[PDB]
């Protein structure tokens, strides 16, 4: 019924405070109101930017200019990656820390990179595993090094990518 | 039997082995359940045509 | 790290409570401030008569408050937690802190 | 003082800000400036001041958003997202139910999955067939003629048949007929089943999958079994899930109805608490799950060993073997496939547990298989150990043991049922110790062991070892005593 | 706001509920709680409940004796005000019949209603924790941003043409 995240712009900030004019003594004088409005409306701008200072620092929306700072703390350097996929690698490596490389587990990680039906996985008798891609939205060669990391120590892997079925 | 027939009810539970319950759809038939007791009641379902219930003979 | 429960807290709901407590035979002073917009309790910890508090943090349920601060000579080495007595989904409030109000703020000390 | 300090972020009250700004105004226009109550400047300054209180509070809230404590809502995910843990969404309750069916319902009839609802919010998990899902049976009173009995072996896959005649409808002949049926069933499945079937001679009825108090507790696993004259009342086990995801819970004996009543229906009830569904995951249990992730082990030999023993309604024993060098090795195994041996774990339920295996580890060897949907569907393999019963003879010198005093000794040899697959060695010295332990203290004692059915010449003292897929077994009635 | 097991006003037994929702209920509204708090307070004769000799009403003083109507009304009207959440008593029609020797009074009591302080012990929660995203929506965008824009364009094309 209520949002748990209380960090939001204050609703109707301006009309508040004006509500503290005692008994409409000054209201309708058009000389005191403008002086008060001009000062209060400055806080509006500062109040608004208080959110982006917290909202924009999250990894989901962080821009490349500062996303590097988030990656730097985790040891994931930009190298030659671009912004749209640099976000992906950060998620992939971080998610690897609570993984076991099971068949059900592997499907889950690939799920975040290719939608619901964009990926499928065949399995083979002698350590063979196969990955199929149908709806890639980013160039895969640069993402490939991580795709190896979350697999068992002895996996034998093939990678094939195509658009659609 | 006990003479006064009683109406069927989907939310009813029977506990008496000798009373007649008048089911209707106005096709009225009278039903009983010998294996009904206070210790082992039975639930009047949507329809009696589906166990322990038996229809009165005509 | 065996630990034993040894102290419990209660709050009257006044927005600027301040009182002195004794833990592990040492004495500390605590300050609690209520935040309106964030509807949460702010806790400050320090030595008796200290110019400034040593530690300030925001209270939350099932979070180890002292975790990153067990490296100072004036900080308790025990465990401080807030967990609910009722439904597990209830979050810390203003008047719902106490041994029977819904949230059990507790301190426990390691066995040495 | 109240901003950023060496010990975190603080909060200023309103009055301190009011006094500070009033002092600033005083300095602006000398000590004579009025700033209390009646001043227009007072009404402007006080109104102006309260707003920055909100700004300070919000700023203080922002700072803790990036700390182990104080994170909430969306911001909480980022903090714990660094450690690869994500909230759980809406969930659907899962569980199993049983129902008794009238004697007349044919075996081959199959219930349509999409034409029934257990109760206001439960439906069949999938299609269900009566055959192969019998869990308990009750036979009583009304049943002369010729009867056929069928059963699928739980280790092999060969159907077995038995022929009998019910020349009498009561008395010792009926008791013998029931005993013959009991012997027929116990020789297959698992010995634990025999503990849960008996005959109430006082009433001349046979109970399958009940307890001494006449409560249906079920057999050790779903099975198939038939009688050409379909007598008694049969019970089956179904799998049930909720309609829409959310929060819902049911107790051990809650489910009580089915809306569209199928012909021949008798009753329906629960056996154990359902895995209740949940709403959107909250912060508290999110932190709790983040804290207890240490024990979450998978895809390792100790992990797979532990998981099986704690996720199956049975699985008394388990053992694994490895062959990973270019060849089939002595034991018949493909070059790069694991081997798993279990006891009393069923087929489908245990198969689902095997999804903890390391990805790309082929495994998949054994005598029995099953298919599981991931989406794609894949097949897994395993085997069930073939029990081998022993015959034990005890000879001693001393006072004659009295009847009902041999019960302790007989049950004492229950340790013989605790041998492990392959690596099971009796160590007859251990048996001598046990037989001399489960009794009052106090001359001579010996133990002889042989396979069932062999002549008396087969008795020996050397220890016995289980085969590759065999496991030791023993029955109470297969113990004898001799005085010397 | 005193919580307690709900007593049926019509029968006096516990209010297990209607046949469609049979169960157990707690007295939540202040009105229901006060009703039973007065009912029990008046129904238990003074001294007849063990474990508390001081509880109850002393009917034996008046019943069976020649008594003055005015004295009885004072005691009846006084026991009511022992509850800490009684605002006032509106009217009081005390009448006595000498033929049948019966006495019967009427009156009503006014009580306000309070808040619940905390919902931790009762049923539900008031927060709206977020829902995790689905599939590759987070890392690649969402289609709804296209659907809403298309709908806005269509409705704007609809607006300009007079109708």
């Amino acid at each position: 019924l209520k949002d748990v995240n209380h960090i939001h712009p204050l609703p109707d900030f301006v009309r508040g405070g004006f509500d503290y004019v005692p008994s409409d003594i000054f209201s309708g004088k058009e000389n005191f109101e403008q002086t008060l409005r001009i000062l209060l409306e400055r806080l509006e701008f500062i109040d608004q930017k208080m959110v982006e200072l917290a909202e924009l620092r999250t990894t989901l929306n962080a821009e490349d200019a500062i996303l590097d700072e988030i990656g730097r703390q985790l040891g994931i350097y930009r190298n030659g990656l671009n912004d749209p996929e640099y976000r992906a690698v950060i998620m992939i490596l971080t998610g690897n820390n609570s993984k076991s490389g099971t068949r059900a587990d592997i499907i889950a990680t690939l799920k975040q990179l290719f939608g619901e039906d964009g990926v499928t996985t065949y399995k083979g008798y002698n350590y063979r595993l196969d990955i199929n891609i149908f709806n890639t939205c980013m160039e895969v060669t640069d993402i490939l090094p991580e795709i190896i990391d979350m697999l068992p120590l002895v996996t034998h892997l093939r990678v094939v990518e195509n658009q659609g079925y | 039997f006990k003479t006064p027939p009683l109406p069927w009810r989907n939310g009813g539970s029977v506990n008496e082995f000798n009373q007649l319950y008048s089911f209707t759809d106005g096709n009225t038939t009278w039903w009983y359940a010998p294996g009904a007791t206070v210790s082992n009641p039975v639930v009047m379902r949507d329809s009696p045509i589906n166990g322990k219930f038996k229809v009165f003979l005509d | 790290r065996t630990v034993v429960r040894t102290f419990d807290f209660e709050l009257s709901g006044y927005p600027d409570e301040t009182f002195r407590v004794v833990l592990d035979s040492v004495t500390y002073e605590l300050r609690f401030m209520w935040n309106e917009r964030d509807e949460s309790w702010f806790m400050s910890l320090g030595d008796i008569g200290a110019q400034r508090p040593t530690i300030t943090s925001k209270l939350t349920c099932y979070s180890d408050i002292l975790a990153p601060y067990r490296y100072l000579d004036n900080v308790p080495d025990g465990n401080l937690y807030l967990w609910p007595l009722g439904d597990i989904r209830t979050r810390a409030g203003r008047f719902n802190i106490g041994p029977l109000k819904g949230i059990q703020m507790t301190y426990s000390s390691l066995i040495e | 003082n109240y901003g950023l300090t060496g010990s975190g972020f603080n909060l200023p009250p309103m009055d301190d800000l009011v006094q500070e700004t009033k002092k600033t105004f005083k300095s602006a226009f000398g000590e004579d400036f009025n700033t209390e109550s009646n001043s227009v400047a007072d009404k402007l300054i006080q109104i102006f001041n309260e707003r920055e209180y909100q700004l300070w509070l919000l700023m203080g809230s922002v700072y803790y958003a990036q700390t182990m404590q104080g994170a909430e809502g969306i911001y909480l995910d980022d903090l714990l997202g660094k450690r690869g843990i994500y909230r759980l969404g809406k969930t659907r309750s899962t569980g199993t139910v049983v129902m008794t069916i009238d004697s007349s319902v044919p075996y081959n009839m199959i219930y349509s999955a999409a034409t029934y609802t257990i109760d206001t919010d439960y439906e069949l998990s999938s299609d269900v067939q009566v055959a192969g899902n019998i869990v308990a049976q009750l036979i009583k009173g009304t049943d002369v003629g010729t009867y056929r009995l069928q059963i699928q072996n739980t280790t092999d896959q060969s159907v077995k048949t038995l022929s009998l005649n019910l020349t009498a409808t009561s008395g010792q002949p009926l008791i013998t007929f029931f005993g013959q049926i009991k012997d027929f069933i116990v020789n297959n499945t698992i010995l634990s089943n025999q503990d849960r079937i008996w005959i109430d001679s006082t009433e001349g009825a046979l109970y399958i999958g009940y307890d001494t108090n006449k409560i249906m507790i079920g057999l050790s696993s779903r099975v198939d079994f038939r009688t050409n004259p379909m007598a008694g009342t049969r019970s089956i086990s179904m799998d049930v899930r909720s309609i829409e995801p959310g929060y819902i819970s049911r107790d051990v004996h809650s489910v009580r109805s089915i809306n569209p009543t199928p012909g021949g229906f008798v009753d329906i009830d629960n056996l154990s608490a359902f895995i209740d569904g949940s709403d959107v995951e909250s912060d508290n249990e999110y932190r709790i799950r983040a804290a207890t992730s240490i024990s979450e082990g998978k895809a390792t030999r100790p992990a797979i060993l532990a998981a099986l023993l704690n996720k199956v309604e049975g699985i008394e024993k388990v053992r694994i073997f490895n062959n990973n060098t270019d060849k089939t090795n002595s034991l018949g195994i493909p070059p790069y496939r694991f081997m798993v041996v279990c006891y009393g774990g069923g087929t489908a339920e245990i198969s689902q547990v095997l999804y903890d295996t390391i990805a790309t580890s082929n495994n998949t060897y054994g005598d029995t298989f099953y298919d599981i949907t991931t989406d794609q569907v894949e097949r897994i393999w395993h085997t069930k150990a073939a029990a081998r019963q022993l015959a034990i003879r005890v000879r001693y010198r001393g006072r004659p043991l009295s009847l009902t005093e041999e019960t302790a000794i007989a049950n004492g040899l229950a340790t013989a049922v605790n041998g492990t697959m392959i690596a099971g060695t009796l160590y007859n010295v251990r048996l001598v110790g046990t037989v001399m332990s489960s009794t009052s203290p106090d001359t001579q004692v010996y133990v002889d062991i042989k396979n069932k059915g062999q002549p008396d010449s087969a008795y020996v003292n050397t220890d016995v070892t289980a085969s590759t897929t065999q496991v030791l077994s023993l029955e109470l009635e297969d113990v004898i005593f001799s005085q010397i | 706001q005193f919580k307690d097991l709900l007593l049926d006003p019509l029968t006096g037994d516990l209010d297990f509920g209607t046949p469609g929702d049979r169960g157990m209920r707690l007295a939540l509204t202040n009105q229901l709680s006060l009703r039973q708090r007065l009912y029990l307070r008046f129904a238990i004769w003074a001294g007849d409940w063990y474990f508390d000799e001081t509880f109850g009403f002393p009917y034996r003083t008046f019943v069976g004796k020649k008594t003055v109507k005015a004295v009885l009304d004072g005691r009846i009207k006084s026991e009511v005000r022992q509850e800490p959440d009684v605002l006032q008593i509106t009217d009081f029609q005390s009448t006595m019949d000498v033929v049948s020797r019966s006495y019967k009074c009427f009156f009503t009591v006014v009580t306000a209603e309070g808040e619940e302080i905390s919902l931790a012990f009762v049923g539900e929660d008031e927060y709206q924790y977020p829902t995790p995203p689905e599939s590759n929506v987070q890392l690649c965008g969402d289609e709804g941003v296209i659907i809403n824009f298309k709908n806005k364009l269509y409705y704007l094309i609809n607006f300009r043409l007079p109708k």
